[PDB]
DNA sequence: CTGACCTTTGACCTAGTTTG
DNA sequence: CAAACTAGGTCAAAGGTCAG
């Protein structure tokens, strides 16, 4: 009938929104279902004929989409008590385990996160390279989210987990009182007012660990998992030993956001105090840096 | 290395 | 007035052999007599919604056989006594989901949601008529290329600068824009207006940001961006080529998209989570805080409920929904570590003076 | 301090 | 993996049914 | 009968196979 606007072969009808021959077609719908990444060894500057089409497909593909090929379009295939994650082992685990100055106790307190890890239910349980992962995406995060609890009955500053009561000035003039404040406030405070127990904390912690995003799990639809269980689970208990609380689970996980954008300023930080080399920063603190 | 350590017993 | 189907759940088209059902079940089975069709038995109860209906041939011509659906009771005529059941679904048993409290939780609901149409032109609905092709509209000019935006840059136009920042450059009206339908949504928020108008704008300052992503992935999808009103597409793979800088810069956006639309959240749902980020009492500058935080704990307690019974069967969405607004949080503060090498090694950044208000000490 | 006045304007 | 080849879907349109 | 509906046919467009 018309011509395949992807290789000029014949087209036999229009097919995701465009004219392709049967072969495009086929192609383009393979590569939308299996979630495929192709990758041009050339210039992406290949061209498509009805022969040599096949000798690229990076950029076949690439020529569905500016033909206006709709990925959309490609349907789906057709085809085919509440403790995994025991709220105990998790507060057990967030027990048995408890400028220059902080560093100190960073270090320290990073061999006793891969303590605490191991405690916290399936996570030992699932490949190495993935407990390395999951251990390296977020050792700042957890740490963070621990002391800033554990500073939460002292005020304006914090108790580091080696007995340094580091008041907000000492900082602000310490050079890094720009985030210590957010640190305080948008952390301790808000926990403090909330009177955030230890098993929730732990849970929090643990739905950082497992976090499915992480770049290079093996499987990260099995981290996505436990995960989940944790949602669960956490949820079930601010629903018994918090009744009166509806609200509670909600403002436990929204305690959250903060904890990865601080997170995020903390790690930025560290660099331009790393390789700089004027403070010192122990072993187990360079190989997660 | 080391965290490969702390998890590799 | 505007019923659904027995066996899918997707619209109904009418009353098909004795059973309200789609114009898509009414053939499926009117095809499985007309042929006799014996699809091959699965014991599996498999859910029948909108997608999975042609998953198993077997349980969908099971399904509806199993809620009336025969060849006989097909009643044919005009609507004789619509009353009975022209009073919807939930009718009787609408005076018991209409109330108690979340009689009101669903009015909230409906209150964003209707703003919330009113505030945003290109809605979800829309953008994906469009990313679907089934619209009556012209496929938009897709641009993968300099040839492609050196035409279309022309095809709708209101200064060569240079690719790189025409693009980027040139959306900033866009920005602006968003943040002012915001803004005007942000007012339709039950006690918005109230809370001192100098959290008023710090919840916004924080605000627009997260939620600008959160819109700027409803017209996303894997492989593009809709753009112009919806009218033009950029690829992902194009864009991952500007210069330098320029190329990582929509990438953290397109990961995030991918994953915030495996939810698969509507406007109905996209309505209230927005109205959630703008009262986040976790912000910078924030000392009216309990008012702030009063709000959103009845605006969570409605997307909750809003989650269930529009998202019936999907598992923990609330919790994974919620934990959406931590990504949220490091895509701004990493787009602003960007903003930032910009206004270090580029000398054209020039941003429009609101974007200028808004970035100006956020993280 | 430019957004106080989208928020104070019908 | 491709793609010639072959089965299903379901959005519309139409000719016949029933209520007022 | 006009108005209000529906079983049924229709065919573009999306799904599936399995030699090559
Ligand atoms: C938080 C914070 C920082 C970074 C440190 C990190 C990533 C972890 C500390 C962990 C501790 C102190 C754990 C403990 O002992 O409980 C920097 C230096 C930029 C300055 C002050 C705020
Ligand atoms: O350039 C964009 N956004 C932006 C640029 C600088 C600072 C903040 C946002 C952009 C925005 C939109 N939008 O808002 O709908 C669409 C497309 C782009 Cl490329
Ligand atoms: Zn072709
Ligand atoms: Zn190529
Ligand atoms: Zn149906
Ligand atoms: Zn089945």
């Amino acid at each position: 009938k018309h011509i395949c606007a992807i290789c000029g072969d014949r087209s036999s009808g229009k097919h995701y929104g465009v004219y392709s021959c049967e072969g495009c077609k086929g192609f383009f719908k393979r590569t939308v279902r299996k979630d495929l990444t192709y990758t041009c060894r050339d210039n992406k500057d290949c061209l498509i004929d009805k022969r040599q089409r096949n000798r690229c497909q990076y950029c076949r593909y690439q020529k569905c989409l500016a033909m206006g090929m709709k990925r959309e379009a490609v349907q789906e295939e057709r085809q085919r008590a509440n403790e995994d994650m025991p709220v105990e082992r998790i507060l057990e685990a967030e027990l048995a385990v408890e400028v220059t100055n902080i560093c100190q106790a960073a270090d320290k307190q990073l061999f006793t996160l891969v303590e605490w890890a191991k405690r916290i239910p399936h996570f030992s349980e699932l490949p190495l390279d993935d407990q390395v992962i999951l251990l390296r995406a977020g050792w700042n995060e957890l740490l963070i989210a621990s002391f800033s609890h554990r500073s939460i009955a002292v005020k304006d500053g914090i108790l580091l987990a080696t007995g340094l009561h580091v008041h907000r000035n000492s900082a602000h003039s310490a050079g890094v009182g720009a985030i210590f404040d957010r640190v305080l406030t948008e952390l301790v405070s808000k926990m403090r007012d909330m009177q955030m127990d230890k098993t929730e904390l732990g849970c929090l912690r643990a739905i950082v660990l497992f976090n499915p995003d992480s770049k290079g799990l093996s499987n990260p639809a099995e981290v996505e998992a436990l995960r989940e269980k944790v949602y669960a689970s956490l949820e079930a208990y601010c629903k018994h030993k918090y009744p009166e609380q509806p609200g509670r689970f909600a403002k436990l996980l929204l305690r959250l956001p903060a904890l990865r954008s601080i997170g995020l300023k903390c790690l930025e930080h560290l660099f331009f105090f790393k390789l700089i080399g004027d403070t010192p920063i122990d072993t187990f603190l360079m190989e997660m840096l | 290395k080391i965290l490969h350590r702390l998890l590799q017993d | 007035m505007a019923i659904e189907c027995r066996v899918c759940g997707d619209k109904a088209s009418g009353f098909h052999y004795g059973v309200h059902a789609c114009e898509g079940c009414k053939g499926f089975f009117r095809r499985t007599i007309r042929l006799k069709l014996i699809y091959d038995r699965c014991d599996l109860n498999c859910r029948i919604h909108k997608k999975s209906r042609n998953k198993c041939q077997y349980c969908r011509f099971q399904k509806c056989l199993a809620v009336g659906m025969s060849h006989n009771a097909i009643r044919f005529g005009r609507m004789p006594q619509a009353e009975k059941e022209k009073l919807l679904a939930e009718i009787s048993s609408d005076i018991d989901q209409l109330n108690p409290e979340s009689a009101d939780l669903r009015a909230l609901a409906k209150h964003l949601y209707d703003s919330y149409i009113k505030s945003f032109p290109l809605t979800k609905a829309k953008a994906r008529a469009i990313l679907t092709g089934k619209t009556t509209d012209k496929s938009p000019f897709v641009i993968y290329d300099m040839n492609s935006l050196m035409m279309g840059e022309d095809k709708i136009k209101f200064q060569s600068k240079e690719v790189a920042i025409r693009i980027f450059q040139g959306c900033q009206f866009r920005s602006v824009e968003a943040v002012q339908e915001i803004t005007e949504y942000a007012k339709s928020i039950p006690g918005f207006v109230n809370l001192d108008l100098n959290d008023q704008v710090t919840l916004l300052k924080y605000g627009v940001h997260e939620i600008i992503y959160t819109m700027l992935a409803s017209l996303m999808n894997k492989d593009g961006v809709l753009i112009s009103e919806g009218q033009g597409f950029m690829t992902r793979e194009f864009l991952k080529s500007l210069r330098k800088p320029f190329g990582d810069f929509m990438e953290p956006k397109f990961e995030f998209a991918v994953k915030f639309n495996a939810l698969e959240l509507d406007d109905s749902d996209l309505a209230i989570f927005i109205a959630v980020i703008i009262l986040s009492g976790d912000r910078p500058g924030l000392l009216n805080v309990k008012p702030i935080e009063d709000i959103q704990d009845n605006l969570l307690q409605a997307l909750e409920l809003q989650l269930k019974l529009n998202h019936p069967e999907s598992s923990q969405l609330f919790a994974k929904l919620l934990q959406k607004m931590t990504d949220l949080r490091q895509i701004v503060t990493e787009h602003v570590q960007l903003l930032q090498v910009i206004k270090k090694t580029e000398t054209d950044m020039s941003l429009h003076p609101l974007l200028q208000e808004i970035y100006k000490d956020l993280y």
